[PDB]
């Protein structure tokens, strides 16, 4: 059993919309720090404060505090505000105290759980820089070539100081997910002032630009990609207890054989508004179901050739997402319609995958009948499209 | 002052013997896998011996039979007993727990030179 350590009202800055929203927050001794639209009447690692760095600031609002987290390879920040500096002090103190208690118990246990783990490869010059893939608040993602092997990777280069809080996340390659369609970490190293993550880069091209070229995917082809995405998100949800939050078509790549890769290239933005779930827009509470919304948008895009909700004006886009009922092309069939309307329920509690069953609900949906999920996981499904690359070093889809 | 402290070093003649002692101040060696290390003027730091919480011991090849790792829970101290010493054993010796090891935290070490 987990104990509420401290609870109360806080103003929370929106993570996409940047208004201030009063929310009722519980800090628990397992490290969870979670906000609610109302004091709940009765656990995702996304909400953990363990391993955080705590900042006190006075901009844009007085008495604000920032929790900053490295989650896998991405820096995440949550910003809060209270009325009085005395209140801020009690909150930051409770948060620190909970975390310290987590560190102190982890290290005692692992100190005894040590079995010739008491033993004592790569640097920047090993790599050729090729292409900026993204920039963000605290770093950048670049396409590199490993000079010794000719192999291509994405390298994520982050400012060491925003992550580490006077001490110091290097054996992370040992915590790799055992899932084929997630992006695996190959190396992680640090420089004097940077922390670098070298991760796989699929060379079968961007699904965004395969879909653009082809206009639409058949229901069978979208079934294939959807099944692979579902397998990966099921793994994240149930083996890692984390939500992705970032499912969009541009984050989907194909490997040389045609299997999905979900990318891990996100950097801090302190946008793609068309993929945001309604509860994320309203900064209501969110959990595993936000990923099933994204699945719904991505597969609507695959089978219909356009977004379920779009407007060039972001404000009417948000209203469409929040308010408008989904329309389908007339040539779409009823198993696809049922899946998509279920994944795009606006109420996360009514959405397919939004119950205790999580991904099993989707896995059991009519649209996926006949899919052998063990074969999906094992890459025994035969891809409907093989990209035009010779080996894992044919740069067809970059150059 | 939470810290690990090594002593017992000095000059020894090859084929000699020495007992190194690691005095823990603010830590409990009972609850922690303890280990011994050494580092020579150009080499990497070397895992030498570890004593599990159970008392199980294990050694790296260059040392088995010759050195013995021992925990003494009553004194909160660990020991390296070094016998049949070799010039290639000359180095600075450290003792550590798992947590301090991965955070690169070290006591002062003790120098052992043999020829
Ligand atoms: C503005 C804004 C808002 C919100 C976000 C969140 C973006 N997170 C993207 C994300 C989430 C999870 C992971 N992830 C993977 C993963 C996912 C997809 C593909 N490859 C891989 N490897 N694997 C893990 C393991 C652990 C964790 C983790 C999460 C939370 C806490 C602790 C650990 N996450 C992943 C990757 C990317 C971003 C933004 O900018």
């Amino acid at each position: 059993d987990v104990a509420i350590v401290k609870e109360g009202w806080l103003h929370k800055r929106g993570e996409y919309i940047k208004t201030w929203r009063p929310r009722y927050f519980l800090l628990k001794n397992d490290g969870t720090f979670i906000g609610y639209k109302e004091r709940p009447q009765d656990p995702l690692n996304n909400f953990s404060v363990a391993q955080c760095q705590l900042m006190k600031t006075e901009r844009p609002r007085p008495n604000t505090f920032i929790i900053r987290c490295l989650q896998w390879t991405t820096v995440i920040e949550r910003t809060f505000h209270v009325e009085t500096p005395e209140e801020r002090e009690e909150w930051t103190t409770a948060i620190q105290t909970v975390a310290d208690g987590l560190k102190k118990q982890e290290e005692e246990e692992m100190d005894a759980s040590a079995e010739h783990t008491d033993m004592e490869r790569v640097t920047m010059n090993e790599f050729e820089y090729l292409k900026l893939l993204g920039k963000g608040t605290f770093g950048k993602v670049i396409l590199v070539k490993e000079k010794a092997t000719g192999r291509y990777y994405a390298m994520k280069i982050l400012k060491k100081e925003v992550i580490v809080a006077k001490d110091e996340t290097e054996n992370r390659v040992l915590q790799n997910s055992r899932h084929p369609f997630l992006t695996a970490l190959k190396y992680s190293f640090q420089t004097h002032d940077r922390l670098c993550f070298v991760m796989e880069y699929a060379n079968g091209g961007e699904l965004f630009f395969h879909l653009s070229r082809e206009r639409v995917f058949s229901e069978d082809r979208a079934r294939f990609y959807g099944a692979e995405i579902v397998s990966a998100l099921d793994y994240l949800h149930s083996e890692k207890n984390v939500v992705y939050r970032d499912l969009k078509l541009e984050n989907l790549m194909l490997d040389k054989d045609g299997h999905i890769k979900i990318t891990d290239f996100g950097l801090c933005k302190e946008g793609t508004p068309e993929y945001l779930a309604p509860e994320v827009l309203e900064d209501n509470d969110y959990g595993r179901a936000v990923d099933w919304w994204g699945l719904g948008v991505v597969m609507y895009e695959m089978m219909c050739g356009r977004l379920p909700f779009y407007n060039q004006d972001h404000e009417k886009l948000f209203e469409l997402i929040l308010m408008e009922e989904i329309r389908f092309p007339r040539t779409l069939g009823p198993e696809a319609k049922s899946l998509l309307s279920g994944l795009l329920k606006k109420d996360p509690k009514q959405r397919l995958g939004g119950g205790s069953e999580d991904a099993k609900e989707i896995m059991q949906h009519r649209f996926f009948a006949g899919i052998v999920w063990q074969h999906v996981y094992e890459k025994k499904l035969s891809p409907p499209f093989k990209p035009q690359v010779t080996s894992e070093t044919d740069t067809r889809y970059f150059d | 002052q939470v810290q690990l402290q090594e002593s017992g070093g000095g000059l020894v003649q090859a084929g000699g013997s020495l007992r190194l002692s690691c005095a823990a101040s603010g830590i409990d060696v009972r609850i922690k896998t303890m280990a011994w290390y050494r580092q020579a003027p150009g080499k990497q730091r070397e895992l030498l011996a570890s004593v599990l919480v159970s008392g199980s011991t294990n050694y790296a090849d260059p040392v088995k039979g010759r050195f013995t790792i021992s925990r003494d829970n009553a004194k909160n101290t660990v020991y390296l007993q070094m016998n049949k010493l070799i010039p290639d054993d000359t180095a600075v010796y450290y003792c550590n727990t798992y947590g301090r090891l991965r955070r690169d935290v070290w006591g002062p070490g003790t120098q052992v030179t043999v020829s």
